[PDB]
């Protein structure tokens, strides 16, 4: 067991807004999420679609090369 | 506090029962 | 060395990114050092003062606290942090010392760790 | 010394139950008797235009059987041998230089 | 306390292992919606024995029969084409949800001491699953049943001295047939609960050290009992699941297949376009990147060496990508590319896919050779950023 | 003084909760349940 | 009205009655509903609209 | 009884198409990639070949049909079938009407299936609105919690 | 003590519990060979899913097939005549082994408390062994497994209002057919893996306590580790009951069986004598004693109440029957009545069977009603026989 | 009598050799069992009571 | 320097256990 030195206050369940804070301070939720994984959701994105345009557009010139 | 809850439990337990099986037809 | 923040500006930015993403939960980076990934771990926090380990296990509670809460420390808060002040490092470096002695004179280890 | 030895005669017995128990079971799920009693017939065979390719059946293994024209043997017999995978020449894979029959199962799997 | 009267009833004998390992179990309070796929990996093997059990009912494992007795529960059995699809789908639901339980684990470094034989429990637990499913997609005994099982069982054939004969006892012939169908129904009834006992073990050995947590540090000072916290947030993803589940079993129940199962097994014809489940395509795809067939068996097998090595890999003491910037950057470098493997492994095998192939296999090892000196690098860090 | 300390010793009628998550109903109201 | 109001937040036993009746009705307005707007959407379409039905020759 | 077979096996038919097999049409429509799209473009799909382009004796010409050559010929003719409903017995008419009977010939349970899936989907999309209320009723205690410890840094 | 270092591996995580619950685990040093018969019974349950694993790798559950597998199994597959005799005869050991274990139970009453609950465990392990092994001899489809099926599921029609419907439930029709014979291996392959866990229930139950021994006294005194002590009495039974069970294989493997499953199963005619297994004989006798329909199922349901009430019983506080002469005395007419049940079950019926048939049952029953007696009177036993 | 019991042959040859087999593993296990447990059942025992 | 006869020791016997249960004489 660890020892521990806090104090705690809490609020009954029946006593405070169950699902207002959803849709609270969503500018604010938007931007922190944009923000902090736009470099996460680069480097997921950009090798599945490079690699996939690259290999219809290499499709695209070899079915044009074989036509007469 | 023990006669009404052993009716109420069969009362739910009954109506648990014309829920699951449906004797609709039945009741002839 | 490469890792040396004041030689190499990439390790700068390395820096920079793991004291923000620190300084956010008021954590400190030796709290992320957790005594069950080793016994040696261990044995540096257990020979640490008091009053070091329990501020270390608040910090750990109000970062776990924020991360259930959804919620970053405020700015007020967030001035005041220092996320590289170290307090486990040389006690860490010294356990480790006393443990390759140990077996580089052939002795029993103080403590072994539980097969799982 | 004379209790090891005597633990030891009834230890060469348990060692050849399981591995009796075991194989037992392991050769259970070999090929059966009916199974092995199909691995072996004949079947003949006609003829087929040029530059065409029939499949056959034998026992689970497709025949191709495909008559090549002079052009075909020509385009085969103009390759290098030292860069064939398999060292193989044409004329020892054909009797007739227009008939080539190959059971049509890829070596790979 | 002296217990000479009885407390609480889930403090009896009778229940006290459930109490204490289910209902009271310490669970860090910070954990996110990504540590409810275990649950729901539990509930799809469920989902898979319930309506498996239900299945064989029907089923007639001869290859005069496979084919007909499935179509016969799609059209005679009342309600069997509810229980096929939820079968079918299931095993793709149960793939997907592991799927994401896996790479949690790999974000989140949770395979790091003190938690490694719980990371080597998984392994084992995907090798489970990845046979039961192979040989319960060779039940059906349409086309792609048949030479899907051609395949693989020929995989032993790369051992040179015995190779052909284990191809050999494993078919029960010189091709696959009816003694081929006949004893693989059986190992698909069998290995579930192999599955299920090893899920069991899987579950204790984390119990030992409980739960890594997303800021991945020690989490004592903060824990919080399982039921009810976490009971209804897990009963969030499971109505999440059972939506997503139900948009497959009702709406688009053949989408995540292929129409060629649908055709009966022809030992003489082979279909132009041979594929397995969409779940088996990435290693589908590094298996078909090595041009040799005893490189392409040891390549997979590397794959699961690779896995089983990882938590043994001397590393720093940091776990959670939330301030492993670098590491961060490699997962998802690596998620893009099993993606990518998976679908290299549903095109054919030409120009210019052959060699992405190889470029994506190439890269999804390095994920593993990186790790360690990353570690090994990250160790001094520290000592470089003072205050 | 310590924050535990000084919060221990000195009781607080005019308590505020964190609202980022959920919004308190107004002190006196009815329960919910 | 408070009869039953009181005795289903009293007792748990008359409260389970409460969500059998509830999901007893609850899915059959729901199964009667989809079959509603199932027939709205594809008038003519149905078996008992084809014009030849019942003179095969 | 089963609708009947028009051969007594697969070598009699084959011996009777020239060596092709006229596949079962049970499930034809789930056995092939949009496979009731693809049916009907097959059978309203018979045309010239293109230029440069030789087709053996025996085989027609359809571009829908992999590799262009079909041992099936042209069977969906105007007024190729009388309906006793009167619409007039087109090629585009007879091929979607076949479709469409081929369509429930491999899918009899679409509509029954279809009716359980409006029906559960709306359900369970109730019950996870109320399950996220649940949630976060429950977990509301510890999300407004106002801890207060002592450490600053 | 300060567990810094790591002694014997025995005691680490990795295997603490199997040593905890297996090598050092309290066991009286006075239990006699007649402790080691359930160490049997679990042995037996291992053969049986083995053996039937590579049996179910050949057969085929289908009327038209299921004759000629179990055929195709003896002639054509290597070893295969073993692996039936094997999981033939199997059964019957698992039955003789789980009989002598009952009896002893009763013989020392190890139901009594605080063993309540172990020895209900054990009632609803014998009801899944007797449906485990009625499903199994369905399997072969001879005339004995289809007359056998054909009245088991007609038992359901005691039920005066909905006893039909239940009957052409179990059917899956009108009569016993091939959907009957599918749904009965798919139980038969699931069941096995049940009685699995309950065992390991009904082992952890009887651990909370420990075992019983032949004094039926308190024994925390003289309690030694069950390895190797009794792991090496548990060896010799293990060797002695495969001698027994060699003899039956090997020399007489169908003389506990009937000739008339070797006959293709008949629809059409019935055979002149229609008998179950022999270990499912004594209930045969109980059910064909009472002149009903209705009172012969109410009677056999009446058995397994009067075993699961035995336990709860107001008795003595003596357990052993070397110190109860009288109920020592009707445990051994109880045993005789079983056997004469047994016997009776395989006579036609007919005079004077059918008076022996019921005068045997009253006895069997009269045995549960008597020791609750035997419990009260004597429990003025020690007041009354004073120094 | 053959075409019921095709393999009577191999199955009795079986028989003896295994039974005759196991026979030497009871008489092995016999001894160990009294080995590891002799120094029980040899054991002298020294108590208070009488009666 | 026992642990090398150890090993050397035991590989006789898994090599002589192989031989025990896979007895391939029809193939040497
Ligand atoms: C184009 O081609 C291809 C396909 O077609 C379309 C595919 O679909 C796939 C996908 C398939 C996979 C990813 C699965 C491959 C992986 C594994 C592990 C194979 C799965 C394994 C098996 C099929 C083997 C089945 C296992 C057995 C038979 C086990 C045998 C052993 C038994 C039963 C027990 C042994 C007995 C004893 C030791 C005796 C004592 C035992 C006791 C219990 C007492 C690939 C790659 C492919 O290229
Ligand atoms: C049938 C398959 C599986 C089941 C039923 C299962 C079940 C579970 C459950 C219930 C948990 C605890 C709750 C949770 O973290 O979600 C868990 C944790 C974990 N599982 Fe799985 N699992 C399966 C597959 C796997 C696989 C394939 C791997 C790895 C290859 C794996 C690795 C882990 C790890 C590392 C943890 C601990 C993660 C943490 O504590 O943060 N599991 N598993
Ligand atoms: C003991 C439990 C199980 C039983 C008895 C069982 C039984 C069956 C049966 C009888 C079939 C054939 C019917 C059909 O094709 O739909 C089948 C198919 C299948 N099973 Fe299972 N199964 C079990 C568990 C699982 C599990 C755990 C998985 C996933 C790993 C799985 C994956 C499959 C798949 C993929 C198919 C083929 C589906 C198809 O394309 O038709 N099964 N199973
Ligand atoms: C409206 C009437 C018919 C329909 C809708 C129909 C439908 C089909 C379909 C869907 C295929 C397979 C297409 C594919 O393989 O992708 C096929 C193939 C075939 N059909 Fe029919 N069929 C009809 C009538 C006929 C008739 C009357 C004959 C012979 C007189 C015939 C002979 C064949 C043959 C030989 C093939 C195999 C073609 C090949 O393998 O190249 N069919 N048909
Ligand atoms: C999961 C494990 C098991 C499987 C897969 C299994 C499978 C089978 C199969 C396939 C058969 C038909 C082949 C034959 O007739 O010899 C069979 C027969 C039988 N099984 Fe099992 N079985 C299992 C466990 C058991 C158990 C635990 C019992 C006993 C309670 C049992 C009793 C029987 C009996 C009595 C027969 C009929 C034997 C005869 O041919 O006369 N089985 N079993
Ligand atoms: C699957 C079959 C069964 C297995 C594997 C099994 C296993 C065991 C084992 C290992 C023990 C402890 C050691 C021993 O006393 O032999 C035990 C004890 C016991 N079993 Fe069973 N058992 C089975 C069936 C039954 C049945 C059918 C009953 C009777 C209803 C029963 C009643 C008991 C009782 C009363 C004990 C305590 C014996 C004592 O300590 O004196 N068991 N069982
Ligand atoms: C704090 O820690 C815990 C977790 O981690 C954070 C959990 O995620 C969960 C929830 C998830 C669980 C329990 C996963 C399910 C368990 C396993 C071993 C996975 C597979 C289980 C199956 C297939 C169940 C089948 C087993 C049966 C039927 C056994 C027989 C028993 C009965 C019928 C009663 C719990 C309770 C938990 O406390
Ligand atoms: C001449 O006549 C007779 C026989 O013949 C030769 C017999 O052999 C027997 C032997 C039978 C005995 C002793 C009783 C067998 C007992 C039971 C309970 C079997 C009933 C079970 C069945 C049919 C299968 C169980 C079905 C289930 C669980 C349904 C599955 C459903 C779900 C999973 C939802 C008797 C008495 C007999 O007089
Ligand atoms: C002092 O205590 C002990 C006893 O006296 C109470 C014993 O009598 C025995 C000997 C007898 C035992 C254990 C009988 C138990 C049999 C059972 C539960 C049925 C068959 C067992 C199976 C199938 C094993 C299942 C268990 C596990 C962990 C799954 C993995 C196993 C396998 C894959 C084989 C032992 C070891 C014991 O210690
Ligand atoms: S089986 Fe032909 S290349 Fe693999």
């Amino acid at each position: 067991p660890v020892k521990l030195k806090a104090v705690v206050y809490a609020l009954s369940p029946f006593q405070q807004k169950i699902m207002t804070g959803l849709w609270k301070d969503l500018p604010e939720k938007i931007h922190h999420k944009v923000s902090e994984n736009w470099i996460s959701a680069t480097l997921l994105v950009t090798p599945v679609v490079g690699t996939y345009w690259y290999a219809q557009y290499f499709k695209e010139q070899e079915k044009l090369e074989h036509r007469f | 506090i023990d006669i009404q809850a052993a009716a109420g439990w069969g009362i739910a337990a009954a109506a648990g029962a014309i829920w699951v099986v449906q004797p609709f037809g039945w009741i002839k | 060395r490469l890792v040396d923040p004041r030689k190499n500006f990439l390790a700068r930015m390395h820096m920079k990114s793991v004291s923000n993403r620190l300084r956010r939960y008021g954590l400190r980076y030796d709290d992320l050092y957790d005594p069950l990934y080793d016994l040696d771990i261990k044995e540096a926090l257990n020979r640490l003062p008091r009053e070091i380990v329990d501020a270390r296990n608040q910090r750990l509670m109000r970062a776990m606290d924020l991360s259930m809460k959804h919620e970053y420390l405020p700015d007020n808060l967030q001035a005041v942090q220092t996320p590289f002040r170290s307090y486990l490092q040389d006690m860490l470096a010294l356990v480790k010392r006393e443990r390759a002695e140990r077996e580089a004179l052939g002795a029993l280890p103080l403590y072994q760790r539980t097969i799982p | 010394a004379f209790a090891y030895f005597v633990l030891s005669g009834g230890r060469f017995v348990y060692a050849s139950v399981l591995r009796l128990l075991v194989l037992k079971l392991i050769v259970s799920m070999s090929a059966s008797k009916d199974v092995l009693a199909l691995a072996s017939l004949e079947v003949d065979l006609g003829s087929i235009e040029p530059g065409t390719t029939v499949t056959v059946k034998w026992r689970g293994k497709p025949v191709f059987i495909r008559r090549r024209t002079e052009d075909d043997i020509k385009l085969a017999n103009s390759v290098d041998v030292g860069s064939l995978r398999d060292p193989q020449e044409d004329s020892v894979r054909v009797k007739n230089p227009e008939w080539l029959v190959v059971v049509g199962v890829c070596t790979h799997l | 306390t002296i217990r000479n009267q009885r407390f609480s009833l889930l403090k009896q004998p009778i229940s006290s292992t459930l109490n204490q390992h289910l209902v009271d179990y310490p669970t860090p309070s910070n954990l996110s919606y990504w540590w409810g796929f275990g649950s729901l990996a539990g509930i799809c093997l469920v989902i898979q024995i319930v309506t498996g059990v239900f299945l064989a009912m029907h089923y007639t494992p001869h290859v005069d029969l496979a084919f007909n007795s499935v179509e016969h529960i799609m059209r005679d059995v009342e309600g069997g084409w509810l229980l096929r699809y939820m079968h079918a789908n299931g095993a793709s639901m149960f793939f997907i949800v592991v799927y994401l339980h896996i790479f949690r684990g790999l974000y989140y470094a949770s395979y790091s001491s003190p938690r490694e034989f719980v990371w080597c429990l998984g392994v084992v637990i995907f090798l489970l699953m990845i046979v039961t499913a192979f040989i319960g997609y060779v039940l059906p005994w349409g086309q792609m049943s048949f030479w899907g099982a051609t395949v693989i069982t020929s995989l032993a054939s790369a051992i040179p001295v015995v190779g052909d004969t284990i191809v050999t006892w494993l078919w029960g012939g010189f091709s696959v047939d009816n003694a081929t169908l006949n004893r693989f129904f059986s190992l698909h009834y069998l290995l579930p609960f192999i599955l299920v006992g090893a899920s069991l073990l899987h579950l204790a050995a984390l119990h030992q050290y409980g739960s890594n947590n997303p800021l991945g540090v020690h989490s004592e000072m903060d824990k919080i009992a399982f039921y009810p916290y976490f009971y209804v947030k897990d009963l969030v993803g499971w109505v999440a699941f059972a939506i997503f589940f139900s948009i497959w079993i009702f709406y688009a129940p053949n989408v995540l297949g292929h129409p060629d199962n649908y055709i009966p097994a022809n030992p003489m014809s082979t279909p132009p376009h041979i594929v397995p489940e969409w779940y088996f395509l990435p290693i589908y795809a590094i298996l078909r990147s090595i041009p040799d067939k005893a490189g392409g068996v040891a390549a997979i097998a590397l794959v699961f060496i690779c896995l089983l090595a990882l938590p043994f890999f001397k590393s720093m003491y940091v776990r959670s990508s939330s301030f492993r910037p670098i590491y961060q950057g490699m997962f998802w470098l690596l998620l893009a590319d099993c993606l990518l493997l998976g679908w290299i492994g549903c095109q054919p095998v030409e120009a210019p896919f052959v060699t992405i192939g190889q470029i994506s296999s190439l890269v999804f090892f390095l994920f593993f050779a990186i790790t360690p000196i990353l570690g090994r690098v990250g160790r001094g860090i520290p000592n470089s950023y003072t205050d | 003084v310590p924050a535990t300390v000084e919060a221990v010793k000195t009781p607080n009628s005019k308590i505020v909760y964190d609202d980022h998550n959920h919004e308190r109903y107004p002190p006196g109201d009815p329960s919910k349940r | 009205f408070e009869g039953f109001y009181k005795l289903i937040m009293r007792r748990n036993s008359v409260y389970v009655t409460f969500i059998i009746a509830g999901a007893f009705f609850g899915e059959r307005a729901v199964d009667y509903g989809v079959h509603k707007l199932w027939e709205r959407n594809n008038v003519g379409k149905r078996y008992e609209d084809i014009s030849v039905l019942g003179q095969r020759p | 009884d089963r609708l009947p077979e028009p051969y007594s096996n697969e070598s009699a038919a084959r011996f009777a198409n020239g060596g092709a097999y006229p596949p079962d049409l049970s499930l034809v429509t789930k056995a092939r990639h949009n496979g009731q799209n693809y049916v009907f473009a097959l059978l309203t799909g018979y045309r010239d070949p293109p230029a440069g382009i030789s087709i053996r004796e025996g085989l027609h010409y359809n571009p829908y049909f992999p590799g262009g050559a079909i041992a099936m010929p042209k069977m969906l003719n105007d007024e190729a079938v009388e309906y006793e409903d009167g619409t007039p017995a087109t090629e585009a008419q007879m091929g979607k009407d076949v479709v469409s009977f081929l369509s429930w010939a491999a899918e009899p349970e679409m509509e029954e299936r279809k009716l359980m899936g409006f029906k559960w989907i709306f359900l369970l999309s109730l019950a996870l609105l109320q399950a996220a209320y649940y949630r976060r009723l429950k977990w509301s205690v510890l999300k407004s919690r106002k801890l207060v410890l002592d450490v600053v840094n």
